[PDB]
Protein backbone atom coordinates (compact mmCIF):
# COMPACT_ATOMS: atom_id res chain seq x y z
CA UNK A 1 0.00 0.00 0.00
CA UNK A 2 1.70 3.25 -0.97
CA UNK A 3 0.09 6.96 -2.44
CA UNK A 4 -1.73 6.62 -5.54
CA UNK A 5 0.59 5.50 -8.61
CA UNK A 6 3.64 4.39 -6.19
CA UNK A 7 4.08 0.70 -6.36
CA UNK A 8 5.30 -1.41 -3.16
CA UNK A 9 8.29 -4.17 -2.73
CA UNK A 10 9.03 -4.68 0.70
CA UNK A 11 8.25 -2.15 2.67
CA UNK A 12 9.23 1.23 0.26
CA UNK A 13 7.13 3.11 -2.27
CA UNK A 14 8.48 3.10 -6.35
CA UNK A 15 7.59 6.12 -8.93
CA UNK A 16 8.90 5.99 -12.28
CA UNK A 17 9.06 9.17 -13.54
CA UNK A 18 9.38 10.01 -17.30
CA UNK A 19 10.73 13.59 -17.37
CA UNK A 20 14.40 13.95 -18.32
CA UNK A 21 16.31 16.03 -15.65
CA UNK A 22 20.66 15.56 -14.69
CA UNK A 23 21.13 13.40 -11.95
CA UNK A 24 21.50 16.23 -9.71
CA UNK A 25 18.16 17.31 -10.76
CA UNK A 26 16.09 13.83 -10.85
CA UNK A 27 17.93 13.70 -7.47
CA UNK A 28 16.47 16.56 -5.85
CA UNK A 29 12.79 16.53 -7.95
CA UNK A 30 12.36 12.97 -5.50
CA UNK A 31 13.29 14.41 -2.55
CA UNK A 32 10.22 16.93 -3.28
CA UNK A 33 8.20 14.14 -4.04
CA UNK A 34 7.46 12.17 -0.65
CA UNK A 35 8.63 12.27 2.70
CA UNK A 36 12.21 10.92 2.55
CA UNK A 37 12.45 10.13 -1.51
CA UNK A 38 15.08 9.83 -2.86
CA UNK A 39 16.33 8.37 -6.20
CA UNK A 40 16.00 4.05 -6.18
CA UNK A 41 18.98 2.69 -4.64
CA UNK A 42 19.16 -1.00 -5.60
CA UNK A 43 20.25 -2.74 -1.86
CA UNK A 44 19.15 -6.15 -3.03
CA UNK A 45 19.31 -8.88 -5.83
CA UNK A 46 15.41 -9.16 -5.70
CA UNK A 47 14.81 -5.16 -5.08
CA UNK A 48 17.05 -4.84 -8.76
CA UNK A 49 14.40 -7.27 -10.28
CA UNK A 50 11.60 -5.44 -9.11
CA UNK A 51 13.06 -2.13 -10.67
CA UNK A 52 13.79 -3.65 -13.64
CA UNK A 53 10.35 -4.85 -13.86
CA UNK A 54 9.39 -1.77 -13.35
CA UNK A 55 10.81 0.24 -15.27
CA UNK A 56 10.36 -1.98 -18.29
CA UNK A 57 7.03 -2.47 -17.64
CA UNK A 58 6.65 1.53 -17.21
CA UNK A 59 9.38 3.94 -19.02
CA UNK A 60 10.69 1.79 -21.85
CA UNK A 61 8.83 4.39 -24.68
CA UNK A 62 12.02 6.30 -25.86
CA UNK A 63 15.28 4.64 -25.76
CA UNK A 64 17.69 5.90 -22.65
CA UNK A 65 19.07 5.41 -19.54
CA UNK A 66 17.40 5.49 -16.12
CA UNK A 67 19.41 6.99 -13.45
CA UNK A 68 19.76 5.03 -10.02
CA UNK A 69 21.00 6.88 -6.51
CA UNK A 70 24.68 5.58 -6.69
CA UNK A 71 27.66 8.37 -7.27
CA UNK A 72 30.35 9.18 -6.18
CA UNK A 73 30.09 12.06 -3.84
CA UNK A 74 33.41 13.87 -4.75
CA UNK A 75 34.56 15.99 -7.39
CA UNK A 76 37.33 13.80 -8.69
CA UNK A 77 36.50 13.06 -12.10
CA UNK A 78 39.10 10.07 -11.83
CA UNK A 79 40.14 8.67 -8.43
CA UNK A 80 43.21 6.56 -9.33
CA UNK A 81 45.96 8.38 -7.39
CA UNK A 82 48.31 7.58 -9.61
CA UNK A 83 50.46 6.53 -13.43
CA UNK A 84 51.72 2.96 -14.60
CA UNK A 85 54.99 4.51 -13.76
CA UNK A 86 54.34 5.67 -10.08
CA UNK A 87 53.73 9.77 -10.95
CA UNK A 88 51.14 11.99 -9.09
CA UNK A 89 48.38 12.39 -12.01
CA UNK A 90 48.17 15.98 -11.50
CA UNK A 91 47.55 17.47 -15.11
CA UNK A 92 44.00 16.93 -17.07
CA UNK A 93 42.16 17.50 -20.12
CA UNK A 94 39.00 15.09 -19.67
CA UNK A 95 35.95 15.80 -22.44
CA UNK A 96 33.53 15.79 -19.03
CA UNK A 97 30.70 13.96 -20.86
CA UNK A 98 33.99 11.02 -20.81
CA UNK A 99 33.93 11.50 -16.55
CA UNK A 100 31.38 8.78 -16.08
CA UNK A 101 30.87 9.35 -12.87
CA UNK A 102 27.09 8.90 -12.08
CA UNK A 103 25.29 5.41 -12.59
CA UNK A 104 22.18 4.60 -14.67
CA UNK A 105 20.22 1.48 -16.08
CA UNK A 106 19.38 0.70 -19.78
CA UNK A 107 17.34 -1.53 -21.97
CA UNK A 108 20.37 -2.99 -23.66
CA UNK A 109 21.27 -4.78 -20.52
CA UNK A 110 17.59 -5.44 -19.49
CA UNK A 111 17.15 -2.54 -17.05
CA UNK A 112 19.29 -5.16 -14.70
CA UNK A 113 22.74 -3.27 -15.36
CA UNK A 114 24.92 -0.62 -14.09
CA UNK A 115 26.09 1.48 -16.47
CA UNK A 116 28.73 4.12 -15.88
CA UNK A 117 27.09 7.61 -17.46
CA UNK A 118 27.76 11.22 -17.40
CA UNK A 119 25.68 12.91 -14.80
CA UNK A 120 24.78 16.02 -17.13
CA UNK A 121 22.43 13.49 -19.27
CA UNK A 122 18.60 13.85 -19.04
CA UNK A 123 17.30 10.54 -18.66
CA UNK A 124 14.29 9.42 -16.88
CA UNK A 125 14.27 7.86 -13.45
CA UNK A 126 12.94 5.62 -10.29
CA UNK A 127 12.54 7.44 -7.24
CA UNK A 128 11.83 5.51 -4.03
CA UNK A 129 10.37 6.23 -0.54
CA UNK B 1 69.00 9.42 -26.71
CA UNK B 2 66.83 7.16 -27.87
CA UNK B 3 66.28 3.75 -29.49
CA UNK B 4 66.43 4.27 -33.36
CA UNK B 5 62.57 3.17 -32.82
CA UNK B 6 61.64 5.90 -30.16
CA UNK B 7 60.44 9.76 -30.63
CA UNK B 8 62.46 12.15 -27.96
CA UNK B 9 60.66 14.33 -25.98
CA UNK B 10 62.29 16.99 -23.26
CA UNK B 11 64.14 13.95 -21.98
CA UNK B 12 62.31 11.26 -22.64
CA UNK B 13 61.22 8.33 -25.26
CA UNK B 14 58.23 7.44 -26.60
CA UNK B 15 57.11 5.20 -29.02
CA UNK B 16 53.71 3.85 -30.34
CA UNK B 17 52.45 1.00 -31.09
CA UNK B 18 49.74 -1.09 -32.95
CA UNK B 19 48.98 -4.39 -31.42
CA UNK B 20 45.89 -3.96 -29.46
CA UNK B 21 46.25 -5.33 -26.02
CA UNK B 22 43.91 -5.02 -23.40
CA UNK B 23 45.29 -2.47 -20.41
CA UNK B 24 47.22 -4.66 -18.31
CA UNK B 25 48.84 -6.29 -21.15
CA UNK B 26 49.69 -3.28 -22.68
CA UNK B 27 51.34 -2.04 -19.53
CA UNK B 28 52.77 -5.20 -19.14
CA UNK B 29 54.12 -5.29 -22.85
CA UNK B 30 55.60 -1.68 -22.22
CA UNK B 31 57.81 -3.03 -19.30
CA UNK B 32 59.60 -5.03 -21.42
CA UNK B 33 60.22 -2.65 -23.97
CA UNK B 34 62.93 -1.31 -21.90
CA UNK B 35 64.75 -0.64 -18.76
CA UNK B 36 62.05 1.40 -16.78
CA UNK B 37 59.44 1.46 -19.52
CA UNK B 38 55.96 2.04 -19.27
CA UNK B 39 52.74 3.06 -20.52
CA UNK B 40 52.64 7.08 -21.47
CA UNK B 41 51.91 9.36 -18.27
CA UNK B 42 51.08 12.79 -20.04
CA UNK B 43 52.75 15.12 -16.98
CA UNK B 44 51.26 17.97 -19.23
CA UNK B 45 49.69 19.52 -22.34
CA UNK B 46 53.22 20.13 -24.08
CA UNK B 47 54.35 16.37 -23.58
CA UNK B 48 50.40 15.40 -24.46
CA UNK B 49 50.64 17.46 -27.95
CA UNK B 50 53.97 16.01 -28.55
CA UNK B 51 52.38 12.57 -27.94
CA UNK B 52 49.62 13.50 -30.17
CA UNK B 53 51.33 14.87 -32.80
CA UNK B 54 53.25 11.74 -33.00
CA UNK B 55 50.93 8.60 -32.68
CA UNK B 56 49.27 10.71 -35.35
CA UNK B 57 52.35 11.16 -37.89
CA UNK B 58 52.83 7.41 -37.49
CA UNK B 59 49.56 5.13 -37.78
CA UNK B 60 47.64 8.02 -38.57
CA UNK B 61 44.22 7.58 -36.86
CA UNK B 62 43.46 4.88 -34.25
CA UNK B 63 43.05 5.15 -30.28
CA UNK B 64 45.75 4.77 -27.85
CA UNK B 65 45.68 3.33 -24.15
CA UNK B 66 47.34 5.48 -21.51
CA UNK B 67 49.12 5.22 -17.96
CA UNK B 68 45.43 5.46 -16.16
CA UNK B 69 43.26 2.72 -15.07
CA UNK B 70 41.29 1.77 -11.88
CA UNK B 71 39.85 5.38 -12.23
CA UNK B 72 36.68 5.66 -10.85
CA UNK B 73 37.31 2.64 -9.09
CA UNK B 74 38.18 3.56 -5.98
CA UNK B 75 36.23 6.26 -6.29
CA UNK B 76 33.32 7.21 -2.12
CA UNK B 77 30.58 6.08 -3.95
CA UNK B 78 27.39 5.60 -2.10
CA UNK B 79 23.95 5.68 -2.70
CA UNK B 80 21.76 9.31 -2.38
CA UNK B 81 20.00 7.74 0.96
CA UNK B 82 23.66 7.71 2.72
CA UNK B 83 24.09 4.12 2.26
CA UNK B 84 27.17 2.29 1.30
CA UNK B 85 28.03 0.55 -1.86
CA UNK B 86 27.47 -3.00 -0.66
CA UNK B 87 25.01 -5.00 -3.63
CA UNK B 88 26.74 -4.48 -7.06
CA UNK B 89 25.53 -4.93 -10.50
CA UNK B 90 28.46 -2.92 -12.04
CA UNK B 91 27.98 -3.34 -16.15
CA UNK B 92 31.51 -2.91 -16.29
CA UNK B 93 34.56 -3.91 -13.61
CA UNK B 94 36.78 -1.12 -14.10
CA UNK B 95 37.58 2.06 -16.60
CA UNK B 96 41.02 2.97 -18.46
CA UNK B 97 41.69 5.91 -20.00
CA UNK B 98 43.03 6.15 -23.56
CA UNK B 99 43.24 8.91 -25.94
CA UNK B 100 42.65 9.03 -30.06
CA UNK B 101 45.52 10.67 -32.65
CA UNK B 102 42.56 13.45 -33.90
CA UNK B 103 43.04 15.64 -30.43
CA UNK B 104 44.89 15.13 -27.29
CA UNK B 105 41.38 14.52 -24.87
CA UNK B 106 41.43 12.10 -22.50
CA UNK B 107 38.64 8.98 -22.88
CA UNK B 108 37.69 6.29 -21.07
CA UNK B 109 36.68 2.57 -22.14
CA UNK B 110 36.61 -0.45 -20.00
CA UNK B 111 39.94 -1.53 -19.10
CA UNK B 112 39.69 -5.36 -20.33
CA UNK B 113 39.92 -4.29 -24.40
CA UNK B 114 41.84 -3.22 -26.73
CA UNK B 115 43.02 -0.47 -28.46
CA UNK B 116 46.92 0.85 -29.28
CA UNK B 117 49.23 2.36 -26.86
CA UNK B 118 52.04 4.60 -26.82
CA UNK B 119 55.09 3.48 -24.38
CA UNK B 120 57.55 5.47 -22.74
CA UNK B 121 60.80 5.73 -20.26
CA UNK B 122 63.33 8.78 -19.97
CA UNK B 123 67.04 8.83 -20.65
CA1 LIG C 1 16.18 0.33 -1.79
CA1 LIG D 1 55.40 11.24 -18.58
Amino acid sequence: DCPSGWSSYEGHCYKPFKLYKTWDDAERFCTEQAKGGHLVSIESAGEADFVAQLVTENIQNTKSYVWIGLRVQGKEKQCSSEWSDGSSVSYENWIEAESKTCLGLEKETGFRKWVNIYCGQQNPFVCEA
Amino acid sequence: DCPSDWSSYEGHCYKPFSEPKNWADAENFCTQQHAGGHLVSFQSSEEADFVVKLAFQTFGHSIFWMGLSNVWNQCNWQWSNAAMLRYKAWAEESYCVYFKSTNNKWRSRACRMMAQFVCEFQA
